[PDB]
RNA sequence: GAGUUUGGCGGCCAUAGCGGUAGGGCAACUCCUGUACCCAUCCCGAACACAGCAGAUAAGCCUGCCCGCGUUCCUUACUGUACUGAAGUGUGCGAGCCUUCGGGAACUCUGGAUCGCUGCCAAGCUCA
RNA sequence: CCUGGGGCGGGACGCCCUUGAAAAGAUAUCAAGGGCGCGCAAUGGUUGACUCAAGCGGGUCGGAAACUCGCUGAAGAGUGCAAGAGCAUAAGUCAGCCUGACGUUAUUCAGCAUAGCAGUGGAUGACGAGACGAAAGUCGGCUCUAGCGAACUUUUGAGCC
RNA sequence: GGGGAUCCCUCGCUCGCUUGUCAAACUCCAAACCCCCCGUCAUCCUAGAAAGUCGGAGUCCGGACUGCUGGGGUA
């Protein structure tokens, strides 16, 4: 809202309401790597980044949708498949040699069983260290897809094609 | 001003936070065997009697609040550099 | 009548422009300096820590090592040298 | 999809002082709300009503779903499904008041009770004003995805019938 | 008190009455003479001081009261608009013991006016271009300052 | 392998803001649908959170455009003006001001542009 | 003692901010504006969630004096107290848990431009213990700069000589 | 909100678009001097740079000119 030379426009990033920079700074205060996870409707996405004067540079990216050639037919946007792409960005950060980071988490709510904590745990379990608390851990039979016991008949499968998938992925990566 | 009663702080003689009781310190009577009150009664004589006739000076507009925090598990004391206000209360 | 505050005569020193007043730019929070580099002392009035006296403000100081999150700096103030900390929220590297 | 939704209904009781009427209040309107009701705080002591800073003076709640749907038809029954121009605030939201919370039935009136009025408000907005609402990325809507005056009453004459006079 | 007292300008500016203490009022009242609804006056003269001085309210009301009386009895009641441009913004201040703690009290207002700044402003139809010189030179003798008339607009129409 | 679309993290932090106009979503995003659940409301699944079959680009987002306010940059006039470093047997009754050499505005005006640029990664794609 | 002689008046006699001060630093006067000799177990730390002042429109003797809804609103509020500076997904407001308003210790500032007191800033140091928080971090009080005192003497704390 | 039962009508401030003026303790702007650092030339420097240590002091009444419209002051 320009309303004239005195005013004071924020930063693009706060404009567009994508980052908060006291939390930025907190972070980039490790001189670590965070693994930024983000997550949409449909799918989640992990990010391995370091900070450049010239920008933001990515060592290594996976999202749900490297979860079908895997064996995945569920849900991306749900918890097994943000454990899923959690478990896949690890064990590729550690092919790729990067093996520690800080959680980053933007904006979103720090809220106990979510799917960015459901993505921490598969980064856990892949070996890649990144400090933690087991109490915001999602309970694992969730983590396995108990929802399906909600409403659907049909997503009844998640358990089984969930171990099939981890194995696949473990197979794929070790 | 206010301050709790009890409260868990850092005891440097254990070595570990435990709870400990805040109690205010009152000064004590000086003794008569201490050696600047064996030079007094040793100085006075007949006429000025220098330092030991000094009447003592004025007051500061307020004093510190001496304080002492003794530990609840070793039951040791230990004092703090405290602060400085009109009126002190203890929190209960 | 005049104080010798750290503060002293520090209105303009301390200032910020119109329109960088707010959060700065955190990329200047973690940019690291080698030995022997030479940086800028520009305060940057936000910080409220870390922040050399406002009389070294302008002076290019040479690093001479590291105390943690803050940097050393060898400054020349009129024929002496002094060992500055800052932050470096509040250095700049100098440009060749 | 331009329809403009009822994004919420809010009841709010001005009672104007805190005590035994204000708890008589807040439970006539949680009976006739189905929801719990909130006390209102005043935010600047004034001997008129001798309140003090921060000392509760009313109460209001806020109905979302088929719960306000129905609530927001009883009170357009209380109204006789009449509510004229000016009541419309300039961006689609109306409120109108009523006094006699006995005109909800499944409550009694009470002689130590007395009679206590009410406003109630119905703000009307668009399917997709959460982009303002929600967390990130959180972008103001832009004026031509607002709500009109008229396009508030052609919405409520097509969906309760409540003619404006 | 003569106006020689005030005159030179020798210091900085004295002007936030915030941080001073109980400036009297100034004396003059108006600052537009004359019709000041109508713009289309022709013939637009004005008074320049050429040197750098300190004008007191009660000059600036002198050299005001002069001219409007002038322009009133040579052009008519509206025949003319004066506008005074300077308003008195600077505090004059004077030391009423000796030189001990000899910061003045504050006495008066005055206009720190520049070389070539304009004082008052005249403006008359074609015919009125005289009397409204010999009134201006009339408002000029009561300033502290040499100075001078120039024409801004209408000098096709004087000459 | 080069380029485009979208998404994520960013840099400079209005040249990017505020405002207006016209188009798009196959994927992606989004709006959007619910509240078994993890989590939540000083009340409200509004939010957050979780689980998501439809509909929709009307919004967010993207592309094109608009000089309208704001900003930034250029151009002409003001103008080498204001101011100023050095020196001066130049000058004023005085407050001061002048000459030379060297630097050099701000505002406004004439006419323009500016309705962001840009780094890393990923995924869809468009290849010889 | 200072002091446009001294005296009377006053303290420019200790500390902190703006101007004076001439865009590095320094810079005097009984120079101008002034303030401080405190308050606060919360008016403090951390986490979460929110955004303020003031206008415009809607809502009942709830009046243009309350409370509530919607729009605008980079701050025109608040942040304990002078002045200046800082701060908006906050350094502000509310709520949850807390007591880092922790013991010891090294440097350098700039701590007082200082050769030079007490003492302060650090805050990024270190050792030892913690509070909050997924973590990153933050916390050596209150957003930063005032709120204070040598030697000797006594009293108090822990263990020693 | 100032003036002489339908507040029957007169209207100063307040808020904007234009005029006219301002500021030590105002700044959307913004020099010339000046300051730190880098390179360069220049000068000094092994007939000893910068730095260090030690011996001996005097000095803490100053004044003037040229600028800073330096502050204060009628001067």
């Amino acid at each position: 809202m320009a309303t004239g030379p005195r005013y004071k426009v924020p930063f693009r990033r706060r404009r567009e309401g994508r980052t908060n920079y006291h939390l930025r700074l907190k972070l980039l205060l490790s001189r670590q790597d965070r693994v930024v996870v983000r997550k949409s409707s449909r799918n989640v996405q992990i990010q391995l980044i370091a900070p450049t004067p010239d920008g933001d540079i990515t060592y290594s990216s996976a999202v749900s949708n490297e979860l079908a050639k895997y064996g995945y037919t569920g849900a991306t946007g749900n918890t097994t498949a943000a454990y899923l792409t959690g478990l896949l960005f690890g064990l590729k950060s550690l092919q790729k040699g990067y093996e520690g980071g800080i959680l980053d988490i933007g904006l979103q709510a720090s809220s106990a069983g979510s799917r960015v904590y459901a993505a921490l745990k598969g980064v856990v379990d892949s070996g890649f260290e990144i400090p933690c608390s087991p109490e915001v851990f999602p309970p694992d039979e969730r983590i396995r897809g108990e929802h399906i016991a909600g409403y659907r008949e049909e997503s009844s499968d998640l358990p089984e094609q969930f171990e099939a998938t981890k194995e696949k992925i473990f197979a794929e990566f070790s | 001003m206010k301050i709790p009663k009890r409260f868990r702080t850092y005891c440097p003689f254990c070595k570990t936070h435990n709870e400990v009781v805040v109690e205010r310190v009152k000064k004590g009577q000086a003794s008569s065997m201490t050696h600047i009150a064996r030079q007094k009664k040793r100085q006075e004589g007949i006429g000025n009697s220098g330092k030991f006739s000094k009447v003592p000076g004025g007051d500061k507009p307020t004093k510190r609040i001496w304080l002492r925090y003794r530990c609840t598990v070793c039951k040791k004391a230990h004092q703090r550099p405290c602060f400085r206000a009109k009126k002190f209360e203890f929190k209960e | 009548t005049n104080s010798h505050g750290e503060k002293r005569c520090t209105r303009y020193k301390l200032q910020k422009t119109v329109r960088e007043r707010g959060i700065s730019p955190v990329s200047r929070a973690i940019q690291e300096f080698e030995e022997g580099q030479m940086v800028h002392i520009d305060i940057d009035p936000s910080v409220q820590k870390g922040m050399p006296n406002p009389k070294f403000q302008g002076s290019t100081g040479k690093v001479i090592g590291q105390r943690g999150r803050s940097y050393v700096l060898e400054v020349r103030s009129g024929n002496a040298m002094k060992e500055v900390f800052s932050l470096p929220q509040h250095l700049k590297p100098q440009k060749y | 999809m331009r329809t403009p939704i009822v994004e919420k209904v809010i009841v709010h009781m001005g009672v104007g002082e805190s005590g035994q009427h204000l708890v008589n209040a807040e439970d006539i309107l949680r009976n006739i709300t189905g929801q719990e009701v909130v006390r209102c705080f005043a935010k600047r002591t004034l001997p008129a009503f001798s309140i003090k800073k921060n000392e509760p003076i009313g109460c209001k709640v806020t109905l979302r779903g088929q719960k306000a749907q129905e609530f927001l038809e009883t009170a357009l029954g209380i109204v006789e499904k009449t509510l004229n121009r000016s009541q419309f605030d300039s961006f689609g939201n109306v409120s109108f008041g009523i006094e006699e919370h006995t005109d909800f039935p499944g409550m009694r009136y009470d002689p130590n009770i007395g009679v206590f009025g009410m406003d109630v408000t119905v703000v009307l907005k668009r399917p997709g004003e959460r982009i303002c609402k929600r967390r990130i990325a959180a972008r103001k809507i832009p004026a031509g995805h607002r709500v009109t005056v008229d396009d508030a009453i052609a919405f409520l004459n097509e969906s309760y019938g409540v003619e404006v006079m | 008190k003569p106006g020689s007292m005030y005159r030179n300008v020798r210091q900085r500016s004295f002007t936030r009455r915030k941080y001073m203490g109980g400036v009297p009022g100034s004396q003059v009242i108006h600052y537009d003479m004359g019709d000041k609804a109508n713009t289309s006056f022709p013939v637009k003269i004005s008074l320049i001081v050429e040197e750098k001085c300190q004008i007191r309210h009660t000059a600036l009301e002198a050299a005001r009261i002069t001219a409007n009386r002038h322009l009133v009895a040579d052009t008519g009641k509206m025949g003319f608009y004066m506008k005074l441009r300077v308003y008195p913004h600077e505090v004059i201040r004077e030391n009423k013991s000796g030189m001990r703690r000899a910061f003045g009290k504050n006495v008066g207002t005055a206009a720190r006016v520049k070389p070539m700044q304009k004082i008052f402003t005249v403006a008359v139809e074609k015919q009125n271009f005289k009397a409204a010189k010999e009134a201006l030179w009339h408002a000029g003798q009561k300033l502290p300052t040499p100075c001078r008339i120039v024409v801004d607009e209408g000098a096709e129409l004087v000459q």
